[PDB]
């Protein structure tokens, strides 16, 4: 137990025994026996209690040989975790991650094929490595394919980069990618790492990159004073007209009311005809219009 | 131990052992003894 | 899925971590590390009975 | 903020598996879900009218056992099972 | 504000303090730039 | 901070799909220790062994590094805060006032 506990980590994988060939494939013989001696005591048929204690042996034994694969295999996968390092994501997060692949490579591996573990074990570990690192590297999440597609495009890049000798154009990119160049410029878009807030500016140390952006959701004070000013100059110049047409204004465009009721949806509670209101609507429209009682709101906006 | 003797010692390993001895922690005894030796101690256990 | 220690009270001054349990400080550290095993409980008389 | 009316509000009551029983507030034109989060557990809320699984199993991830079935058929299993048995009485 | 307290805080409060479980590493949407469901940042 | 939880939950959620499925008890406790030292680091980047740093330049911030120094919350943002409705210009001598 000290610091750096990927050092701990590995000197805790020790020295165990590596496999070679035929302790692997007696070990894959064992996996399989002890995997069908579980799934024959997990079927509901009634045998012998001996029978099976003895199956729950062999299970538990192919159990021990689960165990005994995946440590002989952490160190392979801790050489592929650390092929995949320094970028953006920590060494032994990799390491577990590859180590989830690897179980999966064991439960998904059969003698039948006269292949070496190692082999067929790397496909999944490279696999698992790179969807960990799409999944969990960045902190705006980007999915796998777009991952894909980013890196893709980077490592054309820096080929026609040191191809070129020079910087490749957006154009030809997009040419020699088959794609639309409004496409190659939103993935060079996406393809982005964020700063983080606490990074100082040079000799102080305490003023911080995060307190010299300001913030658009605080309430600007002079914005609500004048929408408070609007508001009650709005009732003023209502009060200033007729009764009956700062009523029917009120009832016709919002205001004391949130909806903003139609002509017809008023023509019951005053009782006229859709022609006589519109006429005096447009009438309070173009009395409001008139450049009297405009100075009062033009400045309003 | 644990393949030859079994159901007479409780084992755990990590925060769960902590918390695990926690649970079964008896504070109020342990500040008695703690004051015992108050009563009739020396040195820097004394202060311990 | 696993609890977890504070670090304020572990690994600090005896006026802090306490010695609530009578444990080391490099005790306290092999054991919440995963490092060495914690035997919580024991039945002692039914050991010695 | 000053003459507002807030929607119609009725609070529903769901209870979970565990027992913790919660009110949600929601509108009166809003449609009742019948599946809720429990603020307490995060397990499922039910009890609130009809309510049910609606496939909550849903064909679960594949053990170890159903890819036997996808790479080894049965009697093939009975035959190399037959073996682990001689091993067995090998080593006895 | 007779007074101010302060003490080591259980499970039952936090949980008592959380309005949910952040049971995703995912912080925002990198096309929407929505926060998302669920996880960090969700609304 | 974003990072450090960003951090604790990929650790937890790995561990939880660890206790899912069947695994070997060194595993286990690797990413329980994982665990630990991301929650720790979430509460005390470098108290124990070196601290974590992120893009390679600098500690990452933690939770209490804003409660503790001449960064911290006590002493920048409670006792001396900027104010509004204030100035601030050279001064020159007026022997007329």
């Amino acid at each position: 137990a000290t610091a750096d506990p990927v050092k701990d980590y590995l000197k805790q994988i020790g020295k165990v025994p590596l496999l070679n060939a035929e302790q692997e494939v007696e070990l894959a013989k064992r996996i399989e026996a002890g995997l069908f001696a579980e799934d024959k005591l997990a079927n509901s048929d009634k045998l012998a209690p001996k029978l099976k204690r003895e199956l729950e042996i062999i299970a538990e034994d192919g159990r021990r040989a689960k165990n005994h694969l995946l440590e002989a295999n952490l160190r392979l996968v801790v050489s592929l975790a650390k092929r995949y390092t320094g970028r953006g994501m920590l060494f032994l997060d990799l390491i577990q991650e590859g180590n989830l692949g690897l179980i999966r490579a064991v439960e998904k591996f059969d003698y039948t094929k006269g292949y070496k573990f190692s082999t067929y074990a790397t496909w999944w570990i490279r696999q698992a490595i790179t969807r960990a690192m799409a999944d969990q590297a960045r902190t705006i999440r980007i999915p796998v394919h777009m991952v894909e597609v980013i890196n893709k495009l980077a490592r054309v890049q820096r080929q026609m980069l040191q191809d070129l000798g020079r910087e490749p154009t957006p154009e030809e990119l997009a040419k020699e990618l088959d794609m639309t160049p409004e496409k190659v410029i939103e993935v060079q878009k996406y393809g982005r790492e964020p700063i983080s807030l606490h990074t100082p500016l040079g000799e102080d140390g305490d003023s911080e990159f995060g307190d010299l952006i300001e913030d658009s959701e605080a309430v600007v004070p002079a914005d609500a004073v004048s929408f408070t000013l609007l508001q009650e100059q709005l009732h003023s110049v209502l009060d200033t007209l007729s009764e009956r047409e700062a009523g029917v204004v009120s009832m016709r465009f919002g205001l004391t009311d949130g909806q903003p009721k139609t002509l017809d949806e008023i023509g019951k509670v005053y009782g006229v005809t859709r022609e006589r209101i519109r006429q005096i609507e447009s009438k309070t429209m173009s009395k409001l219009r008139h450049p009297s009682r405009s100075q009062v709101l033009r400045d309003y906006l | 131990l644990r393949d030859r003797f079994g159901t007479y010692f409780d084992g755990s390993m990590g925060a769960a052992a902590l918390q695990k001895r926690l649970e079964s922690f008896d504070l109020d005894e342990e500040a008695e003894r703690l004051r015992e030796i108050i009563r009739t101690g020396k040195g820097q256990k004394k202060t311990r | 899925a696993a609890p977890v220690t504070h670090i304020w009270y572990f690994k600090g001054v005896p006026s802090r971590l306490g010695y609530l349990l009578d444990l080391a400080p490099k005790d306290l550290e092999k054991v919440i590390y995963f490092a060495a095993y914690m035997i919580t409980f024991v039945d002692e008389e039914r050991r010695t009975r | 903020d000053r003459g507002i009316d807030l929607a119609p509000r009725q609070a529903v009551e769901y209870a979970c598996e565990k027992g913790h029983r919660f009110e949600m507030p929601f509108s009166v034109e809003a449609e009742i879900p019948p599946e809720w989060e429990c603020k307490v557990c995060g397990a499922q809320a039910l009890l609130v009218d009809g309510d049910g699984p609606e496939e909550k199993k849903a064909k679960p991830a594949r053990t170890h056992w159903d890819m036997l079935m996808e790479r080894r058929t049965r009697e093939e299993l009975e035959e190399v099972l037959e073996e682990r048995l001689a091993v067995l009485r090998s080593g006895a | 504000f007779d007074e101010l307290r302060i003490g080591l805080a259980t499970a039952d409060d936090i949980r008592q303090w959380s309005h949910g479980e952040v049971k995703k590493p995912e912080t925002i949407n990198y096309r929407t730039l929505k926060p998302e469901k669920d996880g960090l940042f969700c609304e | 901070l974003n990072d450090l939880y960003r951090r604790v939950i990929n650790r937890n959620n790995r561990l939880k799909r660890l206790l899912d499925l069947g695994a070997p008890e060194i595993i286990v406790n690797n990413e329980k220790r994982m665990l630990q030292e991301a929650v720790d680091a979430l509460f005390d980047n470098g108290r124990r062994g070196r601290p974590v740093t992120g893009p390679g330049n600098r500690p990452l911030k933690s939770l209490s590094d804003m409660l503790k120094g001449k960064q911290g919350r006590f002493r920048q943002n409670l006792l001396g805060k900027r104010v509004d409705y204030s100035a601030r210009s050279v001064i020159v001598v007026g022997p007329q006032l």
